[PDB]
This record gives structure tokens, C-alpha cells and sequence, in this order.
């Protein structure tokens, strides 16, 4: 009875990979780029890059290789997915049309095993032997690289060390070698291992065991004529080859911590670093000569080239230039020169392209035009920390720099502003208190007022600082809604977070206020036991405190409810009144929860998301002033948002990258039956949802009836896509999904992956087919394909056109219904 | 061994905000499910407020979960009776004898089809279907002879298939239907338990008083004795569950031990963990078990003056350890409750767990919430 349609309106720009290589021509260099479900091609030119290809796949990207077997005259492709499907693809070109070619594929799935904590590592072997991957604990999965081995049939061998840090495979050996860093109650170190294909199990490695750094956590494998190991940590660099031990302590490093790394000559000379702030440093091998011709370590050098955007990944192209993939921030492709400039930098931004992630919440709102709705975001992390504001007419985005981290936004109509919850990191600085690492939106408003709030200040236990911890501070910045200029800024207190905020009016009250819940933060403590509500007034360019309610707590969320104010406190749900003397007062509370995470309301009626007890279902009774249990999810969820669709239908998102939609039973006969939810729809979306909000961008088409989708929810995910939810008819669910049935026997799926496995739920606990979403970017692939290919999507197809009887499809009619449905994003 | 106690604390660090650090993409998920298994730790010492008790008669043997609904529980009985009971209903619960005196249940898994079923297997020697309104719908096999009695049970739906264990050494698979093809023989003596993968369909495990626990591969072997594992032991085992998971098997003996074996090379052990739930006659052997969200393991103690304790202050309580780590992390105690703990098991839901004492039934949720207008 519930059906939901749901599509990409902008998709994901966050950059998982990136690598260079030869892929595209045996001449050509080229950069790959994997956006979560999207595959990007380049060509690097003198200028920049040329873009050559686009594909989705049916997946998401968590390993991308490149590598040329015997006989190849140009690079395969290996690409694995979150679900372990593996393939080796091929480019192929003929005219203009351009086909990945599916040379192998094959699930990889054991039937057993954990996931581990470090993810999903992928390695291949220089000489193209095998690839060798790390899934499970104490597991390493080898696919060994025979031409027949087309299905990508692998064998285990055990792993004695079962917290793997990180492994590669190693440059000029005769045998195939892997070395790896490893956990365990002594510490951290570092090791080898020969692999065996004949006995499928490994063998003693060329060199013995070495202790490394407790934060050891990267290893680079050097080519020839160095070979050997580089194990990066967050105070040292070692190399390691043999007999051969080299290690440094550079201080410049310890600040940050490195995160990512990248080769820049083919002989392994030099090697770009990048860490948590931007910065990149070059790696420096000085070359010792030997006798017999070989080439041994003689020393290693760090050098500040300057700062970049935070780097998931680094990539050097040619001609001095480096592609920088953030997943927090823009990529960028930046000049390396070989002097500096006036600030000593070495760094020169030549090019940057758009990431709006991680969208952490957003609003909509007419900004401009009534009728136009337009998306502000709470976008990325630290330093890249931004607002980005998106309208239509593909999209253009405004984007404001805020230099820390956003948290939460509302909007204030009638101050014409909005609300910002952020937070930067301070250290302690060198006699006082902390300092900040770079000026921010909170050290540079127009004007500022501390919290001068001395609530619990009396009677309240102090913890102790000692010297050496970092403190994140947080604020509430008001910012104009046309400049988006930081116009004030109001700092809390110390060690208190601030976590959810709402603008509103209560009661009677005609004043409208900014009112934010925070939580008191202690290392020692498991949960939070203490907080407040605050609720300021914006007026004359400052907040004045109003009022405050202290509770034992972390204040998870709030939201307005009829004039008052519903707050998720721990475990609690709890309503607020505003009293004529301007206090709140707790109205009623709700308990059975474990972490009551997300509210939303429609009505009297509330959904509570929680930590642990998925959703819940309750009402408000206003002829008995209390809240009943009306019904609840029973199936566990890990969620990380919901939605309230209609009164009868409520949507979940959980940490597995899934979706799943709710109803009440209408088949019960007990009051024990009608209290359970029942999940009528499930579906992989392949992202982590962090936050639903009723609205639309597209215009709105007052009174414009008979169309297929009815409602709009929007939503954004970490890797900074945005999607759509609407509601379906029983009918067009029918029609376009069983269009979906047939584009899955006409489209080609890059890597030979099913539509139906990738949208299937998946989650750690039970697998199950889809239902009840129709996957509408698989419905608008339909306009790309040539006309044969719609006509054979569209053959023997019985359509209902408007309003009357069967007859048979013809390609236009179907062109027709998904132009329609484009238009609604 | 420490790190909790009667005054030692549970809480380690104060993560909760990984929480938003998963909501920006750093931090991955396995962290967060530590940390809130952290939490719910913290919570758990604050279960320590028995909610509520039931009694009936003589002795408690098999404990069972309604799977959709969180307050409804299945419980077994010495004298083949069964007893279903629901929280927060006050209907005085349901009720159904049997003959008393040699008519032990000894296993009880719900129907996943139609929830007011039940399997049971019986001392009487017919593993049976039958509903809590008493009607026996279904016998699915039989001894046929007195004196030779099934002792575990177990089902899934998934792949619908039933199996069963005998007092001797042979084991029984049938179809949710009958339709048998097995009753091979798998061991040397009394199979104490069995049970069935959830998230592979297709091997199988079963534990017997041989002092070994085996892994078969029900569509593959047909031999007797042609298996794909078996894990030696040192004394017998009471008990051998899965994971939720599918990759963390755990066992559990009469001596003194607790087993984590893993999907890496079945043969050799993670870790033991030391901990008395000696055998004894008159007594109900002890089940460990899973809680399905996270990787604790759930115990009930049995004191031995003979057994190498580490901790100094012995008494008759409810452990709760770690899977993947090997120490332990809470002790639940609440005296007026000084039997012993035989079976323990928590809800599919996670809020809730149940503990069978010797005659007496007990619920362990928190309380004491604050109040509405």
C-alpha cells in the first residue's frame, strides 16, 4: 500500500579513489576517480584534464586497481564493491561509442566472517601473479591471475595476526611477498610473507620481524632499485629492506596525522604525504651507490611543500601537478613549484571542483523567489567547513567558507537570518587556555557574546585538564540569509557541545527564539549526564539569554510541537511548555528507549528514530495530557535518520547504507498486533543518510494534477549526494518496476553486477530482495539507450495511457512518463 | 579479568561523539558498534533491578524467545510443561501439563510461521508440533520404544529443514513436512545439543558427551562419519551455539571452560575463556548465548572452591563477557535471587533478558523512569 519512488538530484562528489595509469590508450595517461557509485575517466593533459568517461555501477567502489598482465598492451581495470562482488574490466573505443568490457567477474563472498575494523583492503601483486585481499580477520583471500580464472575463483590463508593495519605487496621479488603491519598485545610490527600458490598458504618471508611505532599505520611498497618497505607512523619514518633499517623522527609531522600517500617518481625517489590539515610534504630517498650496481637507502627527508584541501588521497599527474581527492573538502588539482612564493608555500591551486560533502543537515527555504525553494547545507568538516547554497537552473551553488565545522542550521524568517551551530579545534596554548589553529567563523564576527550563563556554575563538581589535551568549541553564529556574512557569534562554555538547535515560537509568546540543547562532555563517562536547553532572542545583533533548563543529559534533538517543545534527552522523550514567565516547564516524558537520536512530527503524531529501538510510533493525547506507545519496529536498525512521510507511512535510514519504510499493521486483530510496525519497504541505497527535510527544488506547479509521484522528501548522505523521495500509486509502481524488469535485461551492467543483488537490503543480520522502491535513476537511464534498445524495453508491454484501457507500449509513450518523472528533481 | 565488579566500574572512554564523527564519514562502524556496546554495558549494571518473577513446577529445562514481540517468553519444563507468558498483559498467562514425572522437555523453538505453534522435544520420545491451546498438530518422528529419548532440538526456516538429537548418538533431520532422509548415526552417546547456521543455510553443528563437537555439511555428506570438522575437548560439552553473525562459534563444557572457535580454521581456538558452570545431576546444564547485536557472551556462575579463581569475591551471579577479547566486562547480582542461574538468555530485541532458576523464572529490565504530567 506504501510505494516510494526514489532518485538522484545531485549526485555524489566526495572522491572515494583516485589513481593514474594507462587505461584508456597504451600512449594515453589517464586518471581514474571513484566517486562511491560512479567511475570517472580523465585524460591529463598540459592544461588539466580532458573527461572521457562516466559509468555507475552497482556497487559501491571500495578498492580500484589498475594493472597489465602478460600479453596486455595496455592496463586492466580491477574493481571490487562494498558487497564483494569482483571484476577486471577493459576500455574499449570505437567512434564515439565507448564500452567497458567485462573481462572477468565473480563474488568473492565467504559464506562466514566479520567484517574488519580497517575495512576492506585490495593489493595486487607488481608482476600480476594474483590479487590478494584483506576481507575478514585472520583471513587473506588470494585470486591468483590465470587467464581461465575468469570467474575470479580464490582461495583463503590464514593470517596468525588478526588485527592487520595495513599490507601491500612488494617490488623485486621472485616469489610473490607480501609485507604487513600488525596489532597485537606487544605492540605493533612489522612483517613478511612469501605466498605460495603451488600450497595456496604462505611461507617465510625474506626478512625477519621488526618492532615499529605503536601508530603505525601505513606501508608504502617501493619499486626497484630500492625495494623494500617505507612503514609511516605519526612521529617517524622507517625503511626497511633486509638487513637494511633506516629510520627518522622528523618533528614537523607529529602535529598531524599522515593519511594518505602517493608515488611521484617511477623509480621511487620522491613521495607525496598528506595529512588530517591539508598540509603535503615531500618525501625525499637519497640514493647510495654499491659496487655491484644495486642502489641502497642512504637517507630520508620531509619537506613542507604547503597546504592543500584535507586529502583522502593524493595523485601526481605529470608536469609538477597533483590531483587532490578530499572526501571533507573540494578536490583540486594543484601546482608544485620548485621555489616558493612570498609565504614560503610551494603549493598553487590550479584547479577546484565542487564537493558538498559531508552534508550534515540542510534546510529549505524561498531565499529569492516565493515558490523557489533553495538548499542550504551544513557542508563539509575543519578547515574546508562551508555552507553551500544549491537552487536549479544543471545546479548552481554558492559556496561560503566558514574555515570550522557546521553542525546544525535553521532558518529565521522574521530576523531574516539563520542559525548556525559549529565548532573548531583548539590546543592548549603556551600560558592560558587553548588558541585556535586558523581564524574562523567564531574568532572573526561582527560582534560576539560569551556565555555569561552561570546556570549550574555553582555546585557543580570541575573535572580536571591536564596539560596536553586538545578541546573542541563550539558556537552558535548568526549569519544573514543574502550575505551570508558571520554577523554574530556566541561561544559556549567549556567542554560543553552543542548538538541540536531549533528556531521557533511557543506558547502565547509572540518573540521568536533560537533555542539549541547541548551536553556536557567528560572523558570518563559513557553517556553524558548533564545539560541544558538554552533559548536566546535574536535582536540589535546579539543573542540575550533568555531562559535555560538544566536536565542530567545529552539533549540528542529538538523539535516544536504545537507551540512547545519536544526534546530527546537520553533515553527520554520529553515536552516542554513556555510559561507566561518565560521558563520551561517538562510537560510529559516517554522512556523506553536506549538513545533516542532523531524526532519528526506531523500532528499530534511523533516518530522517534532510535540508537537502538529503531523507530517508534507515539501520540500525543490531548484529552489526557500524556503519550501512548502506538506502535514499534521490532525488526533491529542502527539507524542514523527517519522521516515522517504521511500520517501511516514512515520512512528509516540505517548504518548498513539502507533504507527501509514502515507501516501500521492493518491486519491486526489485538491491540499486541497494532502496536507493531510493520517494514513494507526495504532498499539499498548504497549511502548513509545523515538527514531527511519535507521540500522541493524544482518549481512548483500549483494545481497540476494527475501526475505519477506525490510528495517530496529530500535527502542528503555523506559522499554529499542528494536524493529524492516520493510516494507512488499502486499502478505506476507496477508499471515502472516491471520497466525496471526489462531495462535489467537490456541494460548492460558495468562488472556483469545484477540491479536486483545491489538493491537488495543487506545487512550483517538477513538478506532480502527489494521492494516497494522503484529505483528512478535506473528509471531515467531509459532516455539514454538507442530507440531499438526502448523499443525491446517497451515490447510486449500492456500501458494504461491517462485514463482508460490497456493497449499496447510504443517507445514514446514510455519516453514521455520518465520525462515527466525527471522533472520532479 | 577486572576492569567491573561488585565495586569496580563498567565505563571505559567517553566516545559517544564517534557518534557525529559517523554522521561526517571519518570514523567507521565497527567502532561505533564498540562504543555503544560500551553503552549498553553501562546500562546493564543498571539492570541489577530484578523487574519481575513467576514460579510453577518442578524444574526448569529449556527457555525460548517470542522472536517478533519483546515482553513474550516460552519456557520448559521437567514434567513436559509448558508455559507462554507475556509482560505487561496481567491476563494470567498460559498454561499447558503434561504427564509429570518423565516427560521432560529438554528443547523448544517457536514456530516462525504461525506464532501461537511450538516445537518441543520430549523424554516421552517424540520430538512434536503443538499448539499453546494444547492440540497436538503434528508428531514428526518417533522412538517407538521407551528408554531411548531425543534431547536437542533445533530449526530454520530459511532453508526449512528440523533437526533433532538422540540420548545415544544419532541424529534426525527432517522437512517442516516430515519427508526424512537421515537418521545416520553422528556420535557415540547422548547429544547434550545441535544447532543450525543462519546466515549459511547448509552446515550444521551438533555436540555430544563424546568430549567432541562436530561440523557437518547436511547436502554434501552422506557417509557416516564422512564430516567436514570435528573439534576435540577435554571433558564433554553442554552446549554449542552460533553467531547471529555466522563466523563466532561458541562452546561450552562441564568441567571448566568456555570456547570461542571461529570461521578461520575451525580446529584451532580465539580464546578461552575460564569459567565454572560445573555438571551436576539434578541441576540444568548451562547455556551460554549470544546477544544478537553485539559480541558479548552471557553466562550463568556456579561457584567451584576447586576452580582457579582470579577474582577473590565468588558468588552466584550472571557474567557477562567479551567475544572477541577474552576478559570480562559486567556481573549482574541480585540477592532473594541466590539460586542458581541454569539458563540465561536475551531478548532478538535488546532490552530485556530472562534467566530460568531452579523453579523459578526471572526478568531483569530496568525501571525507575521519570514521570509524565
Amino acid at each position: 500500500m506504501s510505494y516510494n519512488y526514489v532518485v538522484t538530484a545531485q549526485k555524489p562528489t566526495a572522491v572515494n579513489g583516485c589513481v593514474t595509469g594507462h587505461f584508456t590508450s597504451a600512449e594515453d595517461l589517464n586518471l581514474l576517480i571513484a566517486k562511491n557509485t560512479r567511475l570517472e575517466i580523465y585524460v591529463v593533459t598540459a592544461e588539466g584534464l580532458r573527461p572521457v568517461k562516466e559509468v555507475g555501477m552497482y556497487g559501491k567502489i571500495a578498492v580500484m586497481e589498475l594493472f597489465r598482465p602478460k600479453g596486455e598492451s595496455k592496463d586492466l581495470l580491477f574493481i571490487l564493491t562494498a558487497k564483494y562482488n569482483a571484476c577486471i574490466l577493459e576500455y574499449k573505443q570505437s567512434g564515439e561509442s565507448i564500452d567497458i568490457i567485462t573481462r572477468a567477474h565473480g563474488n568473492v563472498q565467504d559464506r562466514i566472517g566479520r567484517p574488519s575494523e580497517t575495512g576492506i583492503i585490495g593489493i595486487i601483486d607488481p608482476e600480476c601473479r594474483m590479487i590478494g585481499l584483506r576481507l575478514y580477520d585472520g583471513l587473506f583471500k588470494v585470486i591468483p591471475l590465470d587467464r581461465d580464472n575468469k570467474e575470479l575463483k580464490a582461495f583463503n590463508i590464514r593470517l596468525e595476526e588478526l588485527h592487520v593495519i595495513d599490507v601491500k605487496f612488494l617490488y623485486g621479488c621472485q616469489a610473490p611477498t607480501i609485507c604487513f603491519v600488525y596489532q597485537d598485545p606487544q605492540g605493533r610490527h612489522v612483517k613478511t610473507y612469501e605466498v605460495s600458490l603451488r600450497e595456496k598458504e604462505f611461507n617465510k618471508g625474506p626478512w625477519k620481524q621488526e618492532n615499529v611505532e605503536a601508530e603505525a599505520s601505513m606501508v608504502i611498497a617501493v619499486p626497484e632499485p630500492f625495494g623494500g618497505a617505507i612503514i609511516i607512523g605519526q612521529e617517524s619514518i622507517t625503511y626497511h629492506n633486509g638487513d637494511k633499517y633506516l629510520a627518522i623522527a622528523p618533528p614537523i609531522i607529529k602535529q598531524s596525522t599522515i593519511v594518505c600517500h602517493n608515488r611521484v617518481d617511477p623509480n621511487g625517489s620522491r613521495y607525496l604525504l598528506g595529512d588530517m590539515e591539508g598540509r603535503l610534504f615531500m618525501l625525499l630517498l637519497e640514493k647510495e651507490e654499491q659496487m655491484d650496481g644495486t642502489v641502497t637507502l642512504k637517507d630520508l627527508r620531509v619537506e613542507l611543500l604547503g597546504e592543500t584541501s584535507i586529502a583522502e588521497c593524493l595523485t601526481y599527474l605529470d608536469n609538477g601537478v597533483v590531483f587532490v581527492g578530499s572526501r571533507l573538502g573540494d578536490s583540486q588539482l594543484v601546482k608544485l613549484n620548485v621555489d616558493s612564493n612570498e609565504q614560503g608555500s610551494y603549493v598553487v591551486a590550479m584547479e577546484t571542483f565542487t564537493n558538498l560533502g559531508p552534508i550534515v543537515d540542510m534546510c529549505v527555504v524561498d531565499l529569492e523567489r516565493q515558490g523557489q525553494g533553495q538548499l542550504v547545507t551544513c557542508s563539509g568538516a575543519f578547515k574546508e567547513g562551508s555552507l553551500r547554497i544549491i537552487r536549479n537552473g544543471k545546479l548552481h551553488i554558492r559556496t561560503v567558507p566558514l574555515y570550522e565545522s557546521p553542525r546544525k542550521i535553521c532558518y529565521q524568517e522574521v530576523s531574516q537570518c539563520f542559525g548556525v551551530l559549529s565548532s573548531r579545534i583548539e590546543v592548549q596554548d603556551t600560558s592560558g587556555g587553548t588558541t585556535a589553529l586558523r581564524p574562523s567563523a567564531s574568532t572573526q564576527a561582527l560582534s560576539s557574546s560569551v556565555s555569561s550563563s552561570k546556570l549550574f556554575s555553582s555546585s557543580t563538581a570541575p573535572h580536571e585538564t591536564s596539560f596536553g589535551e586538545e578541546v573542541e568549541v563550539h558556537n552558535l553564529l548568526i549569519i544573514d540569509q543574502h550575505t551570508f556574512e558571520v554577523l554574530h557569534a556566541h561561544q559556549f562554555l567549556q567542554n560543553e557541545y552543542a548538538l541540536s538547535l531549533v528556531s521557533c515560537k511557543l506558547g502565547k509568546d509572540p518573540n521568536t527564539y533560537f533555542i539549541v540543547g547541548t551536553a556536557m562532555v567528560y572523558p570518563e563517562e559513557a553517556e553524558p549526564k548533564q545539560g541544558r536547553i538554552v533559548v536566546f532572542q535574536y535582536s540589535d545583533g546579539k543573542l540575550q539569554t533568555v531562559a535555560e533548563k538544566e536536565v542530567k543529559g545529552a539533549v540528542y534533538s529538538m523539535v516544536e510541537f504545537n507551540g512547545k517543545l519536544l526534546a530527546s534527552i537520553n533515553s527520554t522523550v520529553r515536552l516542554y511548555e513556555w510559561t507566561t514567565e518565560k521558563e520551561l516547564r517538562t510537560e510529559c516524558n516517554h522512556y523506553n528507549n536506549i538513545m533516542a537520536l532523531y524526532l519528526k512530527t506531523k500532528g499530534d503524531f511523533i516518530l522517534v528514530g532510535d540508537l537502538m529501538r529503531s523507530v517508534l510510533l507515539l501520540a500525543y493525547k490531548p484529552m489526557e495530557g500524556n503519550f501512548e506507545e502506538i506502535a514499534r519496529d521490532f525488526n533491529p536498525n542502527w539507524m542514523s535518520a527517519v522521516e515522517i512521510l504521511d500520517d501511516d507511512n514512515f520512512l528509516g535510514a540505517e548504518n548498513a547504507f539502507n533504507l527501509f519504510v514502515c507501516q501500521k499493521d492493518s491486519a491486526a486483530t489485538t491491540d499486541e498486533e497494532r502496536q507493531h510496525l510493520q517494514e513494507v519497504g526495504l532498499f539499498h541505497l548504497g549511502e548513509f543518510v545523515n538527514v531527511f527535510c519535507h521540500g522541493s527544488l524544482v518549481m512548483q506547479n500549483l494545481g497540476e494534477t494527475s501526475t505519477p509521484t506525490q510528495g517530496s522528501v529530500l535527502f542528503g548522505t555523506v559522499n554529499g549526494m542528494i536524493g529524492l523521495v516520493t510516494s507512488l500509486s499502486e499502478s505506476w509502481y507496477n508499471l515502472l518496476l516491471d520497466m525496471q524488469n526489462r531495462l535489467n535485461k537490456v541494460i548492460k551492467s558495468v562488472g556483469k553486477i545484477e540491479h536486483s543483488f545491489w538493491r537488495s537490503f543487506h545487512t550483517e543480520r538477513k538478506t532480502e530482495p527489494a521492494t516497494g522502491f522503484i529505483d528512478g535513476d535506473l528509471i531515467e537511464s531509459f532516455l539514454d539507450i538507442s530507440r531499438p534498445k526502448m523499443q525491446e524495453v517497451v515490447a510486449n508491454l500492456q500501458y494504461d495511457d491517462g485514463s482508460g484501457m490497456k493497449r499496447e507500449a510504443t517507445a514514446d509513450d514510455l519516453i514521455k512518463v520518465v520525462e515527466e518523472l525527471t522533472r520532479i528533481h | 579479568v577486572g576492569l567491573a565488579g561488585p565495586q569496580i566500574l563498567p565505563p571505559c572512554r567517553s566516545i559517544v561523539r564517534t557518534l557525529h564523527q559517523h554522521k561526517l564519514g571519518r570514523a567507521s562502524w565497527p567502532s561505533v558498534q564498540q562504543g555503544l556496546q560500551q553503552s549498553f554495558l553501562h546500562t546493564l549494571d543498571s539492570y541489577r533491578i530484578l523487574q519481575k518473577a513467576a514460579p510453577f513446577d518442578r524444574r526448569a529445562t529449556s527457555l525460548a524467545w517470542h522472536p517478533t514481540h519483546p515482553s513474550t517468553v516460552a519456557v520448559g519444563s521437567k514434567g513436559g510443561d509448558i508455559m507462554l507468558w507475556n509482560f505487561g498483559i496481567k491476563d494470567k498467562p498460559t498454561f499447558i501439563k503434561g504427564i509429570g514425572a518423565g516427560g521432560s522437555i529438554t528443547g523448544l523453538k517457536f514456530n516462525p510461521l504461525n506464532t501461537n505453534q511450538f516445537y518441543a522435544s520430549s523424554m516421552e520420545g517424540t520430538t512434536r508440533l503443538q499448539d499453546f491451546k494444547g492440540n497436538i498438530l503434528r508428531v514428526f518422528a518417533s522412538s517407538d520404544t521407551i528408554n531411548i529419548w531425543f534431547c536437542s532440538l533445533d530449526v530454520s526456516a530459511s532453508s526449512r529443514m528440523v533437526v533433532t538429537g538422540d540420548n545415544v548418538g544419532n541424529v534426525i533431520l527432517l522437512n517442516m513436512d516430515g519427508k526424512e532422509l537421515w537418521n545416520l548415526r553422528m556420535h557415540k552417546k547422548k547429544v547434550t545439543h545441535v544447532a543450525l547456521n543462519p546466515c549459511c543455510d547448509w552446515f550444521l553443528a551438533t555436540a555430544s558427551v563424546d568430549q567432541t563437537v562436530k561440523i557437518w555439511d547436511l547436502r554434501q555428506v552422506r557417509g557416516k562419519a564422512s564430516f567436514l570438522y570435528s573439534l576435540p575437548h577435554r571433558h564433554p560439552v553442554n552446549a554449542a551455539c552460533f553467531s547471529p553473525d555466522g563466523a563466532r562459534l561458541l562452546t561450552t563444557d562441564q568441567k571448566s571452560e568456555i570456547r570461542v572457535y571461529s570461521a578461520s580454521q575451525w580446529d584451532c581456538p580465539l580464546g578461552l575463556i575460564p569459567h565454572p558452570h560445573r555438571h551436576f545431576q539434578h541441576l540444568t546444564p548451562i547455556k551460554a548465548a549470544w546477544h544478537p547485536r553485539y559480541n558479548l557472551i552471557v553466562v550463568g556462575r556456579y561457584p567451584d572452591p576447586n576452580f582457579k579463581s582470579c577474582t577473590p569475591y565468588e558468588l552466584r551471579t550472571i557474567d557477562v563477557f567479551d567475544g572477541n577479547s577474552g576478559k570480562m566486562m559486567c556481573q549482574l547480582y541480585d540477592p532473594e535471587s541466590s539460586g542458581i542461574s541454569s539458563l540465561n538468555e536475551f531478548n532478538p530485541m535488546g532490552d530485556t533478558l530472562a534467566s530460568a532458576m531452579g523453579y523459578h523464572i526471572l526478568i531483569w529490565s530496568q525501571e525507575e523512569a521519570r514521570t509524565r504530567k
